[PDB]
């Protein structure tokens, strides 16, 4: 795929307030650069090809 | 309908009654005429608007839910997701069918009812001065001019004024 026979597998970890992340590796780590801020609310996702009007 | 007035002892509706749902037609010494009954018309209309507003009130608001279409076969978890959705849809579809069936039966019966109530109220005003001809018409046994007819229509008819005349015509 795009020249490549190798792959990256993606994982995720959520860390709550007062907890801590530890990353321990001796090779093959694709490291995070930071974190995404989690929110709760009314957001969602939908698959559609419909145009978006005003 | 349950009351047997509409499509009953009232043989048919009036396409020419265009200013109301229920009303009166008369023939007297001054000619013939027609008038809508406002109270009965509005009672039926008010009930129907009541049930309509109860039905079209408050759709539910839902946001993030479960996926309902899938591009790969997955087995057990997808099976369950699809079954949950199908089950939900069949239940709501049943609710919709039943809701309109019950509401509509009841709408027919309540309008039939309003027709019957107007008929009974008129009969009661007339006391011994009229007889029910059985087709939703009263034969009034005294001279009853346009103002008299209007007194019946507006609920102020005074039967005692006409009682001697009417009884003489009915029974002798
Ligand atoms: C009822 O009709 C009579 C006769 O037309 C009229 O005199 C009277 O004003 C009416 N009453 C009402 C409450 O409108």
């Amino acid at each position: 795929v795009r020249g490549l026979s190798s792959r990256i597998s993606i994982y995720w970890t959520i860390v709550k307030p007062g907890d801590v992340l530890v990353i321990n590796s001796n090779g093959n780590l694709i490291a995070p650069r930071g974190y995404f801020k989690m929110r709760t609310g009314k957001s969602s996702i939908m698959r559609s090809d419909a145009p978006i009007d005003t | 309908g349950l009351f047997g007035a509409i499509a009953g002892f009232i043989e048919n509706g009036w396409e020419g009654m265009i200013d109301g749902w229920y009303g009166f037609r008369h023939q007297n010494s001054e000619g013939t005429g027609q008038a809508a009954d406002l109270k009965s018309t509005q009672a039926a209309i008010d009930q129907i608007n009541g049930k309509l507003n109860r039905v079209i009130e408050k759709t539910n608001e839902k946001f993030h839910q479960i996926e309902k279409e899938f591009s790969e076969v997955e087995g057990r978890i997808q099976d369950l997701e699809k079954y949950v959705e199908d089950t939900k849809i069949d239940l709501w579809s049943y609710n919709a069918e039943l809701l309109v069936a019950l509401e509509n039966q009841h709408t027919i019966d309540l309008t039939d009812s309003e027709m019957n109530k107007l008929f009974e109220k008129t009969g009661r005003q007339l006391r011994e001065n009229a007889e029910d001809m059985g087709n939703g018409c009263f034969k009034i046994y005294h001279k009853c001019d346009n103002a008299c007819i209007e007194s019946i229509r507006n609920g102020t008819y005074d039967h005692d004024v006409y009682r001697d005349e009417a009884l003489n015509n009915r029974f002798q």
